[PDB]
């Protein structure tokens, strides 16, 4: 983009209903830092998401030490705040023709005075508002950097944001390795006798596992059963008689060995 | 467009104000706000004085100032000092860096001197050597700004022109010279050739004959 | 000290190649763009090129594309400018042009300059001058003042010393600095101002000496 | 064993000097005499506070 | 202080019998980094030493 928003007044671009491509943002070497908190930084492709908030502003370069969640600082307690249980990625890279320019860059402002601390994800709108002079034979962390915030929320909703992978035809009555919007797991799948409400996605048990999903492109509902297992037990006489054995499978019948 | 239009020289009294234009195009000047001004001492590198026409960088005195409307920038230097006497250059960057034509600021320190022009025909020994060089000589002029205009009986000739940039002579005025290289067949075809100079708007014309 | 030191200049022939460079000190060279801006002696300014730190984005001028190649090394804080197919209009003082840190000035403007080096693309060799007597016009306006001289033409290199009547003629002597034509040669002019009533008795000889070519031509200046 | 450093502002940031100060407190294990600008409030008895 | 201690001969000044005011020292911005260990820098105004 041509012009961004300030750390005083920032910009919130709500992003939904599109196919993401994080890898092209990952492999391109145009970034000073790439720190994904709560999610592994290369596993960005496989998990499918509900809502995306693109949050862009600019900052003093040493204050990328203070952009971390939980970390205190004059941007953290006054200007821009993350929760402690934040997940997502913050990406910052240098700006020496990008946001650095002459005229100062006094379009972008920072508030240094406030009489309290902040609520996370808040935009607040002596005189408390100032704008830096970007001069690096002082700090090269007194340079402005393009910082961006990719906040995520984990799956509890209709997921609509994920990457470039290709789906496949399903199957039934065979233990497979499934994947639904990022939910992995094993087991067997069958048709649902259970009627389903037209706003949910997930059947969860008492035992905190998933028994019922719906295909995110087909309104059929499937039941999840973990494919059968059992204890392995051996019947034998003593070794001082023979070496013939007897094999016993616990709690499952012989049609599946 | 290709070269930004500037005045070739601006003469001003010391302590006064001068305004130097930087005329470009809509794709060069009026597109963005990125116009610069560059002071270059002779024998040295250039030096930045103005960004983004309004303001100044660090170390630049407030005597440097700019104004832009439409497609013409205007550097304004109030209170002319003798250390401002150098070459001036404006540059714009919309997609590419296009410099200006060049402007020699002359800080006046002595009264105005009119150039004495003496035009010589090429010699007969050169005409036997199948060559011709017209010799137009400029001397004893201040401020240091002349433009040589050759003429063939009414008409301007621009090809084959070699002219010296004005350098100092002994009595604090400047000296110059301009050469017109022609063939002996073009020399004996027309009637008279003239070398016109232009010094602070004043024109001194000398005319020779092939006879 | 923020400092840029050019290298690679010299005197080359047309049709050949050359590689220039510039070393940086005093500033983080990997975070700001350096440029080449050329200036012919006594002429205006002309930008050449630009290189990015990843080595992908480069922009050239219209008289630059297809011949000149800029590159940089962010680790050694130096650069290179590979130049092939050199023509004599490329003869200019070459500046590596970047920006320092202290300024708010970005990299597309021009604050931090270099000292420059000279690149000469020329095929001219050591040539002796041709001394041609500029004949005066005292035969029609006699009684006042006549101007006579001799034309020095087609020599290389600098200098040529001109004396008048073996140094005895001093008043009115003003030998001019030379021109630089398209062929790479030089041409000066020396004209003495004489009284017009002294051309029928006094013979005026200019003594043209070219020391790197060992050329001493004594030419007389007679009226037509 | 003792050597010196040259500190010009011309050198890079890693070579500049940095004024550093350490405030080592000893926590209360004895009568405290050092704490912030607060104001006391009058005590009460026989009411949970 | 206009002249400081070298690290070889470092200065230990001692503080007691005073009311601290760290908040004005915190809340002002002149410091590249302000880190506290075993203690959080906002909380010092609460404790008493
Ligand atoms: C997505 O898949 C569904 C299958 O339920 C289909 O109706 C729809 O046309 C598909 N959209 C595409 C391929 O863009
Ligand atoms: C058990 O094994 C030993 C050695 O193999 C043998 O001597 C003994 O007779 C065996 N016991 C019986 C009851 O066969
Ligand atoms: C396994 O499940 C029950 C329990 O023994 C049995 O009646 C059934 O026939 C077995 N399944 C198959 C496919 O034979």
């Amino acid at each position: 983009a041509t012009r961004f928003a300030s750390v005083y007044a920032w910009n919130r671009k709500r992003i939904s209903n599109c196919v993401a491509d994080y890898s092209v943002l990952y492999n391109s070497a145009s970034f000073s830092t790439f720190k994904c908190y709560g999610v592994s930084p290369t596993k960005l492709n496989d998990l499918c998401f509900t809502n995306v908030y693109a949050d862009s502003f600019v900052i003093r370069g040493d204050e990328v030490r203070q952009i971390a969640p939980g970390q205190t600082g004059k941007i953290a307690d006054y200007n821009y705040k993350l929760p402690d249980d934040f997940t997502g990625c913050v990406i910052a890279w240098n700006s020496n023709n990008l946001d650095s320019k002459v005229g100062g860059n006094y379009n972008y402002l920072y508030r240094l005075f406030r009489k309290s601390n902040l609520k996370p994800f808040e935009r607040d709108i002596y005189f408390p508002l100032q704008s830096y002079g970007f001069q690096p034979t002082n700090g090269v962390g007194y340079q402005p950097y393009r910082v961006v915030v990719l906040s995520f929320e984990l799956l509890h909703a209709p997921a609509t944001v994920c990457g470039p992978k290709k789906s496949t035809n399903l199957v039934k009555n065979k233990c497979v390795n499934f994947n639904f919007n990022g939910l992995t797991g094993t087991g067997v799948l069958t048709e649902s006798n259970k009627k389903f409400l037209p706003f949910q996605q997930f059947g969860r048990d008492i035992a905190d596992t998933t028994d019922a999903v719906r295909d995110p492109q087909t309104l059929e509902i499937l039941d999840i059963t973990p494919c059968s297992f059992g204890g392995v037990s051996v019947i034998t006489p003593g070794t001082n008689t023979s070496n013939q054995v007897a094999v016993l499978y616990q709690g499952v019948n012989c049609t599946e060995v | 467009q290709s070269v930004l239009t500037q005045p070739r020289s601006v003469s001003g009294s010391p302590g006064q104000s001068v305004t130097i234009s930087c005329t470009g195009t809509s794709s060069d000047v009026g597109a963005y706000n990125y116009v610069s001004w560059y002071q270059q001492h002779p024998g040295k590198a250039p030096k930045l004085m103005i960004y983004d026409v309004s303001a100044r960088p660090s170390g630049v005195p407030d005597r440097f100032s700019g104004s832009k409307s439409g497609n013409t920038a205007s550097l304004t230097i109030s209170g002319l000092q003798a250390e401002d006497e150098a070459d001036y250059y404006c540059c714009s960057y919309a997609g590419s860096w296009v410099f200006g034509g060049g402007t020699k600021l002359t800080v006046l320190s002595q009264p105005k001197a009119a150039p004495s022009v003496t035009l010589f025909p090429p010699s007969s020994e050169e005409l036997q050597a199948n060559k011709a060089t017209l010799v137009c000589l400029i001397s004893d002029f201040y401020p240091g700004a002349v433009t040589v205009a050759w003429k063939a009986d009414s008409s301007p000739v621009k090809a084959g022109v070699e002219t010296t940039t004005p350098s100092k002579q002994s009595n604090n005025k400047y000296a110059a010279s301009s050469y017109l290289s022609l063939t002996p067949e073009q020399w004996k075809s027309h009637r008279s050739y003239s070398c016109q100079v232009t010094h602070e708007g004043s024109t001194v014309e000398k005319t020779v004959a092939p006879t | 000290q923020v400092q840029l030191v050019e290298s690679g200049g010299g005197v080359v022939q047309p049709g050949r190649s050359l590689r220039l460079s510039c070393a940086a000190s005093g500033f983080t060279f990997s975070n700001y763009a350096i440029h080449w801006v050329r200036q012919a002696p006594g002429k205006g300014l002309e930008w050449v090129a630009v290189v990015s730190y990843d080595g992908s984005n480069k922009y050239y001028a219209e008289s630059v594309k297809g011949r000149f190649t800029i590159s940089r090394d962010n680790s050694k804080n130096t650069l290179s400018l590979q130049m092939i197919s050199l023509r004599p209009e490329d003869t200019a003082v070459y500046y590596c042009a970047s920006v320092a840190d202290t300024a708010m000035v970005p990299e597309w403007y021009f604050d931090l300059w270099g000292r420059g080096t000279l690149v000469t693309v020329s095929s001219a060799s050591t040539k002796g001058p041709s001394v041609f007597p500029l004949a005066p016009s005292s035969k029609s306006t006699s009684g006042g003042t006549a101007a006579l001289g001799c034309l020095v033409k087609d020599y290389f290199p600098e200098p040529v010393t001109v004396s008048w009547n073996s140094g005895a003629l001093t008043s009115g002597v003003h030998t001019f600095p030379a021109v630089l034509q398209s062929s790479g040669l030089y041409s000066l002019s020396s004209v003495v101002t004489v009284p017009s009533s002294s051309l029928g008795t006094q013979t005026y000889i200019c003594n043209v000496n070219h020391k790197p070519s060992n050329t001493k031509v004594d030419k007389r200046v007679e009226p037509k």
